[PDB]
């Protein structure tokens, strides 16, 4: 159950930041669950294999490249290649993201989310998983720093012993 | 072709390509010029020809920033005046100049 939380500036409100949590079980191809939040409400949606397949063949592209672009947009793996823009109507619950280049827009994808009655639990789950990853990363880095120090010390020792060996 | 059917054809062949005719034509010119000027150096473009009835469909496929770009030139047999002034008279002029 891989997860990824990203920050997107919705076109409707430029200054305000919206947060986008995408989760997939095995791989992004099989489908994913998306949750868009802003702190006061959450909108949840699903994309199964059939829907992504329909999107891929309807656009008439190779499925692998479509998945690559979808990951570069949703998962926030974009480089300097080119920019994306997202749109989301609150009274229609119709999210859609496109790739903008040279004033030319490509409607890369469109999902239909739906309002969830209880936003407090989703927000709390987001932050709790976030702090869990925080703590796990701290633990891993602290553990590996000790291995770093051990490696440096052992290298110093063995270098000294090689110096003695060559001198003798 | 002028700037009234360009948008129609662009939207028909690309259901999610919301661009003005100017940008589409600029992209087409950029795609076509390197091939015409120099023989297939870029090699990014793909061309196909279909002859149905008296018309000709020239399909051009390209990768606009890695995304599909389809175009279809619909050509009808040129009038006698156009073919004349484009091929016949110029060639006679060239022959006369070479003889001189």
């Amino acid at each position: 159950m891989e997860r990824k939380i990203s920050r997107i500036h919705l076109v409707s409100e430029p200054s305000i930041t919206h947060f986008l949590q995408v989760s997939w079980e095995k791989t992004l191809e099989s489908g994913f669950v998306i949750t868009l939040t802003d702190g006061h409400s959450a909108w949840t949606g699903t994309v199964s294999e059939s829907e992504i397949s329909q999107e891929a063949d309807d656009m008439a592209m190779e499925k692998g490249k479509y998945v690559g672009e979808l990951r570069k947009a949703l998962l926030s793996g974009a480089g300097p290649a080119d920019v994306y823009t997202f749109n989301f109507s609150k009274e229609s619950c119709y999210f859609f993201f496109e790739k903008n280049l040279k004033d030319v827009s490509f409607r890369l994808g469109s999902f239909n989310l739906e309002k969830v009655e209880n936003p407090a639990e989703v927000i709390r789950e987001l932050i709790c998983y976030c702090l869990d990853t925080i703590a796990e990363n701290q633990a891993k880095n602290e553990h590996l720093q000790k291995e770093n120090e051990r490696l440096l010390r052992d290298w110093n020792d063995v270098q000294g012993r090689f110096e003695k060996c060559v001198s003798a | 072709v002028d700037t009234s059917v360009v948008s129609q054809r662009a939207k028909e062949l690309n259901k999610r390509l919301t661009a003005p005719p100017a940008a589409f034509l600029c992209h087409l010119d950029n795609l076509l010029r390197p091939l015409l000027k120099d023989a297939a150096h870029p090699s990014e473009a793909t061309f196909s020809c279909d002859c149905v009835a008296d018309a000709l469909i020239l399909r051009v496929r390209s990768e606009l920033s890695g995304l599909p770009f389809y175009w279809n030139f619909h050509c009808m047999l040129a009038s006698p005046s156009l073919v004349s002034q484009h091929l016949i008279r110029p060639l006679m002029g060239m022959s006369l100049a070479l003889q001189c």
